[PDB]
């Protein structure tokens, strides 16, 4: 039993499987080997695979912002980006954002397009950031040592510090 | 649901000022955080502003720094963008955009032209 690897498919023999851009359209035989056809025009297969029937092309939809990076091909799907300077959601760009924002207890080092996405800190001891902003950085903790005053309450990565006398 | 329509874009002869508006609806406009950001033709998208929900924070893009301002009517549902000392790198499409800042969180656009037509 056992088969070997890139051929696998076993069903009482050991088949070939079909090479990617191809599909499967008969098993092998004692004698045959597997036979396979290639992908139609906008279908795919990107593996060596045992499929009947080829996987058609994702569409770069240009109301979601995408626009297609690589056109696909029988082995390959299509890769699709977005606009620019909009950055993609996913690494599968399935969807498109002008920006991602720092949440809460996060502050900003900028965006400026073109791989250029927002970056993120995650705000030191003596700073704070309450909102989700894509501009705002860490602001400074109050003081209460100014006009002398007190300490109140403690200070977080989300809160500012206040205090009374 | 979200609707961002832009207006007070047209032709200025440069050195001149124009206003520019972004009436929100469809959604809490006072609480969320709005950009400005402009496209020339052919050429890149740029960040030109952006803005807190309370309108007590500001960001400027060094370009217009100085010559813009950003501020926002939380009672009209309104967002501006007052444009001084106006050149012809400003003649470009321009958009505001409200956070999550999905493709579909951005206006329609208003088209300003700097030249001496
Ligand atoms: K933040």
């Amino acid at each position: 039993t056992a088969c070997r690897e890139k051929q696998y498919l076993i069903n009482s023999q050991c088949c070939s499987l079909c090479q990617p851009g191809q599909k499967l359209v008969s098993d092998c035989t004692e004698f045959t080997e597997t036979e396979c056809l290639p992908c139609g025009e906008s279908e795919f297969l990107d593996t060596w695979n045992r499929e009947t029937h080829c996987h058609q092309h994702k569409y770069c939809d240009p109301n979601l912002g995408l626009r297609v990076q690589q056109k696909g091909t029988s082995e390959t799907d299509t890769i699709c980006t977005c606009e620019e300077g909009w950055h993609c959601t996913s690494e599968a760009c399935e969807s498109c954002v002008l920006h991602r924002s720092c949440s809460p207890g996060f502050g900003v080092k900028q965006i400026a397009t073109g791989v250029s996405d927002t970056i993120c800190e995650p705000c030191p001891v003596g700073f704070f950031s309450d909102v989700s902003s894509a501009f705002e950085k860490c602001h400074p903790w109050t003081s209460c040592e100014t006009k002398d005053l007190v300490v109140q309450q403690a200070g977080t990565d989300k809160t500012d510090v206040v205090c009374g006398p | 649901e979200v609707q961002l329509l832009e207006s007070g874009g047209g032709l200025v002869q440069p050195g001149g000022s124009l206003r520019l508006s972004c009436a929100a609806s469809g959604f809490t406009f006072r609480d969320y955080e709005m950009w400005w950001v402009r496209q020339a033709p052919g050429k890149g998208l740029e960040r030109v502003s952006a803005i807190n929900p309370q309108g007590t924070r500001t960001y400027y893009a060094d370009s217009v720094m100085g010559r813009f301002t950003i501020s926002r009517d939380n009672s009209k549902n309104t967002l501006y963008l007052q444009m001084n000392s106006l050149r012809a790198e400003d003649t470009a499409v321009y958009y505001c955009a409200k956070l999550p800042f999905t493709f579909d969180d951005w206006g329609q656009g208003t088209l300003v032209t700097v030249s001496s037509a």
